[PDB]
């Protein structure tokens, strides 16, 4: 019980785990997203990585989920996008299969989130005016 | 200016598959547009076949003709194709590919209205 | 009834196929390790359970990057070296017939010529020993490359020995490795791991045979993009190596001639002792066993009663018709005709000696207009290597006959890199994800 | 009503509209701020764009409006900067004209915002100590 | 008035095409009066 | 008609037409080319 | 060290505009500084004309001189100019450009005080 060391899973160990189990280790994966002609190529790669990180951060911030790894929203879940229950999603499926199933309904959800966040901001501004 | 060009075989045999392709130039097809397939024949006049959504690939078809149609869209080639199965003599007609939409401001008033109604292509069904 | 709402997760473990630019990781050489980052002494690997990925060796983009990097490094290494422009002169050559065996008759030419000096108003008379493959008649000869282009002499200090190099991806990407034995380079791999980067790969250059490579850990493996098509080469990987011993026994001598201000040309002074042909030795029983295994494996795809024949190379340039390699700075081209000569039908201490030739003017890659003059090496040279694979090609293959004849191939160097990067692929991570949950904002 | 598409005004075309109407589509402008010698010039331009975006984000964050598009603050409006009422600002003016009008009273407002945010942070820390 | 052909400088050749184009840079930050209170 | 300062005679005047004017023109001599090898992989093209 | 030097025409006519320019070295004029113009004449002694705020361009003038006083500041040249309209015989004087400011810490005590009082120039008014 005392004097024994412990070592935990690595970067992508939870790729095969369930969604519920994989959602408990988002930090480990989030950490690594940041860190003559060959110098040009390496610098271009670094700039591209930085640009991708900044774009992802901006996309998160525009929805009001800035600075959070898990963030609930106000947009209802349309039944057309999926028809499975929570039992068969968070304890039976994995993230890769979920993305493969849902990848055809991505942009509309983003637009709905954007409009919902804008409406919430406007409502808050109106509320604070009193 | 937006231009629509229909293409496909000019003749087809009964019970075969009729494939037509409408190519669009001047506007991207992946936008929020409903690309519509219509046909005109003597006796029946104009008859709307169906439509497909560029962005979400959603498709709606005429109930009368049923499941004999399938609509597809290709963004790389900027085109949309109609595939009508089990053709018959009644399907001989001039096919039009078109789109109707409006240009407005975000949560405001309207600016303009747009339709194009391309030239169309004649198709005859016979063995 | 569902009353579920969208929820955003950052850091989802999902990846997609992508192409990127990898960088160095390595522990005077042509393959510049000075600009290559040091490697971590403790490589880290993660085993992905329940992950079955898709692999395709014939569409990997890593091979193209490796080829481009190798070519770029080769071109870079030759920039600060002497250019042999004054060497295009009218040489006067005679035959060398001093202690020569019957097989080495006419191979060497003793050529005298004029040359410049450090002063631009003086000339000198010099002589050198050239190979018959380098000089073309115009008792007057000229260098083979004179009418094509003037070209560079390799500096005598840079070594041609390969060194392992590891390829590591940028941040946000991942290298997936297929740990499944018996995998044939195409299809679904059920056992997968993520590595920060690959094992050391030696950029060994050779044709008709893979030298100092990796060995299959289960049995002899046969790979091909489309085995039915005869136009696609077949890659054979052994499970045990075959030792080959090559040697040049001539005791050469090197002399320096000053052809300008701080510019020297290294010529072959004279040969001490006897003159004999360079040659390679390969064990006989081991080759027979290896070919038996190869024929047994080939029997799987081409019927269980077919006759399998090994024949000679069809023809073409000396590079694609002969096993070409480099042994200690000297470029050998050898006639692998005693190996691929046999027939197989369904049912002690000697060795095979391949006699073969050396060359000095080299067009390494399949390009026209640039040489690489190799300075002569001093003294006898010998080397020993492992054979761990073959590149074969099926001749004919029509349904008229019931016999299949295979011949050695090569030429394209990408196949040398393909045999090592067959189990690796690159992916890019997609952290953003959306899922349904009961919680609401 | 059904079967009709819709497209909306995108980039800076909303610059002639009044401030009230122009402040309703901030996202379309916001999203467009991010995305051998010639390679050097292109990389320098990209790095400059990234640096400018980071400077703007840091300036927004220092005032306490991090991760927001509309963020109204506590600093009172001095009448010496502008004496126009809201009727003649948000319905009879555009953003370019307003920027031209208040171009010479910008730095002091930034300093006041910084000091106000610092004071608010210190007061919050003092309150949380109880 | 006597007019004669000119030329020599090649910048005039480009100037005849880029006469209607200009480049500007965007400034997305602004401050306004409004009736909230933090 | 465009000019930086039309009253100044040191500034050129740019004139843009409404309709283009066709100009057709030619060199009619039937020339011949020959290559002379002046070095290793170096050729000079001359009028034969 | 900080230095100030004045420049301008020494002789001006009655009813004309007297323009003086003070150039500073050793410190920028865009900071939180108030640049003041003072004049000394026989009998009257030291008299204050006005001052200008570099950062904001807020100006204050002596009520005695009325609207005859104007100030401007050039950041590129690091200078500031005084303009006196409707000059009369009472304006013959030696003009100095000065600045007073205290160097302190941010919400704490004071470190030092600074005034420079540049050399100035004599100006006479006559036709
Ligand atoms: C497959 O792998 C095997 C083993 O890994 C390879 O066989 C080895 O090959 C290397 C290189 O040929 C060889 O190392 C040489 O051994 C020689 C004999 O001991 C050395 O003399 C030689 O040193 C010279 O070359 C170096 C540069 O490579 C110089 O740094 C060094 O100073 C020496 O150069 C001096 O001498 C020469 C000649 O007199 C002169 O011109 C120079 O100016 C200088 O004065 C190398 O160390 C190994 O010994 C081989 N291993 C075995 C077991 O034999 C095999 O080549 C690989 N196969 C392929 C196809 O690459
Ligand atoms: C890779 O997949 C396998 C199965 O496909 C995973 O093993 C499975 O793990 C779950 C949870 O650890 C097990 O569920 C348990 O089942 C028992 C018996 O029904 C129940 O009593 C427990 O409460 C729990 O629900 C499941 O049984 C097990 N599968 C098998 C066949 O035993 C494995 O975890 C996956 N890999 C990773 C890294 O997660
Ligand atoms: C470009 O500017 C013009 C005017 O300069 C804009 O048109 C103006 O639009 C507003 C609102 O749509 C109109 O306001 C109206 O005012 C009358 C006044 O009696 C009022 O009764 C109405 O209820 C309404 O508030 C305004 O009249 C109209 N101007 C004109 C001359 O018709 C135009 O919208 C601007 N373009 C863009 C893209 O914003
Ligand atoms: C190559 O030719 C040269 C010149 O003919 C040879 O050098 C001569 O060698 C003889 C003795 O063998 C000497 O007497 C001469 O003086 C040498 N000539 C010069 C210019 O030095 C050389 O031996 C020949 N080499 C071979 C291998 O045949
Ligand atoms: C090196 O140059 C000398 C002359 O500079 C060459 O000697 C001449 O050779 C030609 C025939 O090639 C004769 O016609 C001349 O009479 C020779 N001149 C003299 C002064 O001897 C010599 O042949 C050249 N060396 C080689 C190997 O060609
Ligand atoms: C030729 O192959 C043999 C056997 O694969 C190599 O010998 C092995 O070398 C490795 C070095 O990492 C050792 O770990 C093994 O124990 C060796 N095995 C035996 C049986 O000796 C040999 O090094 C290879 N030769 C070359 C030049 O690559
Ligand atoms: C592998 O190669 C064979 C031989 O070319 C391919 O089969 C041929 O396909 C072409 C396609 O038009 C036909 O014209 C030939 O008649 C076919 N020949 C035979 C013998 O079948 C085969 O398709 C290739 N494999 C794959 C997966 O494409
Ligand atoms: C290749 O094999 C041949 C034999 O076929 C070797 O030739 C012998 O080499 C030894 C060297 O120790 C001599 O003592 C013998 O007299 C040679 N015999 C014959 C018949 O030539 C040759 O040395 C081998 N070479 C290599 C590099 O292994
Ligand atoms: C290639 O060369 C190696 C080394 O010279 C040979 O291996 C030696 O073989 C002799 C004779 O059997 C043994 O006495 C040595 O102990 C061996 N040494 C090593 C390190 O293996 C090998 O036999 C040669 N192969 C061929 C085909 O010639
Ligand atoms: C493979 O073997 C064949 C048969 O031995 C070779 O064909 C010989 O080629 C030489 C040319 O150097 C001719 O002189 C012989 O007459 C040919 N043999 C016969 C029986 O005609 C063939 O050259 C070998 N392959 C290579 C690449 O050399
Ligand atoms: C490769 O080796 C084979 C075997 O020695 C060569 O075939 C011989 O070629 C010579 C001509 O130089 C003929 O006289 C022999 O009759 C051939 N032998 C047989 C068994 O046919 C072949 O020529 C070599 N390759 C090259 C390019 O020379
Ligand atoms: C256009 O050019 C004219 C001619 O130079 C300018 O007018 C001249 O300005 C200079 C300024 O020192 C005077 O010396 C000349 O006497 C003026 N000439 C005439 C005819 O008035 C004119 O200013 C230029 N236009 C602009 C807008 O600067
Ligand atoms: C330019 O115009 C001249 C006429 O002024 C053309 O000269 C004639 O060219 C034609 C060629 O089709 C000949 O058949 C006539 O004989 C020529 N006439 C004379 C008087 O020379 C000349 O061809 C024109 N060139 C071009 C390029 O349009
Ligand atoms: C040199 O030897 C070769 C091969 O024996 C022969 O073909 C050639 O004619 C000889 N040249 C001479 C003796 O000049
Ligand atoms: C150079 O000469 C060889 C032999 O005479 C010939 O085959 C080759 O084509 C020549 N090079 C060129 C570029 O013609
Ligand atoms: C071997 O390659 C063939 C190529 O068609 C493929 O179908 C097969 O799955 C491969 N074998 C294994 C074990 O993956
Ligand atoms: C080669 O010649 C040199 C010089 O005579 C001698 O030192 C060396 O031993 C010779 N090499 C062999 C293998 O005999
Ligand atoms: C090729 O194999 C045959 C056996 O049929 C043999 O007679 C011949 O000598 C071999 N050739 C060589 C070059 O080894
Ligand atoms: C130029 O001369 C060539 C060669 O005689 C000839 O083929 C060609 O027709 C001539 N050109 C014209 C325009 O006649």
């Amino acid at each position: 019980a005392v004097g024994i060391g412990a070592v935990f899973l690595g970067f992508l160990g939870a790729a095969g785990s369930t969604m519920g189990a994989a959602s408990m280790t988002l930090t480990v994966q989030a950490r690594n997203l940041l860190s003559t002609v060959w110098g040009i190529k390496q610098l271009q790669a670094r700039v591209l990585a930085v640009e991708r990180y900044l774009r992802d951060q901006q996309l998160l911030g525009i929805w009001g989920c800035s600075g959070k790894l898990i963030c609930c929203t106000n947009v209802p879940w349309n039944s057309s996008w999926s028809n499975r229950n929570l039992s068969e999603i968070w304890d039976n499926m994995t993230w890769l299969q979920w993305d493969k199933e849902i990848s055809n309904y991505t942009q509309i959800i983003y637009g709905l989130l954007e409009e919902s966040q804008n409406q919430q901001e406007k409502n808050e501004q109106d509320l604070l005016a009193l | 200016q937006v231009q629509l060009q229909e293409s496909g075989p000019g003749l087809v045999k009964p019970s075969e598959t009729l494939s037509l392709t409408c190519a669009v130039s001047g506007v991207s097809i992946s936008g929020n547009y409903y690309w519509n397939w219509i046909r005109q024949s003597p006796g029946k006049g104009l008859e709307w076949i169906g439509n497909i959504h560029g962005n979400t690939a959603a498709t709606v078809y005429n109930p009368s003709l049923g499941s004999r149609v399938t609509f597809s869209r290709d963004t790389s080639k900027n085109q949309f194709s109609l595939r009508l199965d089990s053709v018959t003599a009644a399907d001989t007609a001039v096919y039009f590919c078109a789109t109707l939409y409006e240009f407005r401001v975000y949560m405001g008033e309207r600016i303009s209205y747009h339709d194009y109604w391309g030239q169309g292509l004649l198709v005859t069904v016979s063995a | 009834a569902e009353n579920l709402w969208v929820t955003v997760y950052y850091g989802v473990p999902v990846w997609k196929d992508a192409e990127t630019t990898l960088f160095c990781a390595s522990d005077h050489n042509v393959w510049a390790t000075h600009a290559c980052v040091p490697t971590d002494p403790n490589p880290q690997e993660i085993h992905l359970e329940n992950v079955t990925e898709e692999f395709n060796m014939w569409k990997n983009n890593m091979v193209e990057q490796m080829h481009t990097d190798i070519i770029s490094l080769w071109d870079q290494s030759l920039k600060p070296c002497v250019k042999l422009t004054p060497l295009c002169v009218t040489l006067q050559c005679t035959n060398v017939t001093n202690n020569i065996t019957d097989d080495m008759r006419g191979e060497l030419k003793n050529c005298s010529f004029n040359m410049t000096t450090e002063l631009r108003d003086k000339k000198q008379k010099v002589y050198s020993l050239f190979y018959r493959l380098d000089v073309v008649q115009i008792k007057e000869y000229r260098l083979i490359n004179c009418n094509t282009s003037a070209c560079t002499q390799a500096c005598p200090k840079v070594s041609f020995e390969p060194i392992p190099i590891h390829y590591c991806a940028p941040a946000g990407f991942a290298i997936l490795k297929c740990k499944d034995k018996k995998f044939n380079g195409t299809g679904p791999c059920p056992s997968v791991s993520t590595v920060q980067c690959t094992h050391g790969i030696k950029p060994v250059v050779s044709t008709q045979l893979l030298l100092n490579g990796s060995l299959a850990e289960e049995e002899v493996m046969i790979r091909s993009e489309n085995i039915t098509n005869n136009a696609k080469n077949i890659l054979v990987q052994f499970n045990t190596p075959v030792q080959i011993n090559c040697t040049r026994p001539n005791n050469n001598t090197r002399k320096s001639i000053r052809i300008g201000p701080g510019q020297a040309f290294y010529a072959t002074g004279d040969i001490i002792g006897d003159i004999r042909q360079a040659h390679c030795n390969v064990s006989k029983a081991t080759w027979n066993e290896t070919l038996g295994k190869v024929v047994k494996q080939l029997r799987k795809h081409f019927g269980n009663n077919t006759i399998i024949r090994f024949a000679n190379s069809s023809g073409g340039d000396l590079e694609v018709t002969t096993h070409s390699f480099n042994c200690g700075g000297e470029f050998f081209y050898c006639n692998t005709s005693g190996l691929f000569n046999s027939t197989w039908i369904s049912n002690s201490n000697d060795s095979i000696t391949l006699p073969c030739r050396i060359k000095q003017i080299i067009n390494m890659w399949q390009r026209i207009g640039q040489c690489m003059y190799a300075p002569p090496i001093q003294g006898v040279i010998r080397c020993v290597s492992n054979i761990t694979g073959l590149i074969l090609t099926r001749d004919g293959g029509s349904t008229n006959s019931t016999t299949e004849t295979f011949r050695p191939g090569g030429g394209d160097m990408r196949d040398n890199w393909r045999s090592e990067l067959y189990k690796y692929k690159v992916v890019k991570i997609e952290p953003l994800g959306v899922a349904p949950t009961r919680c609401k904002r």
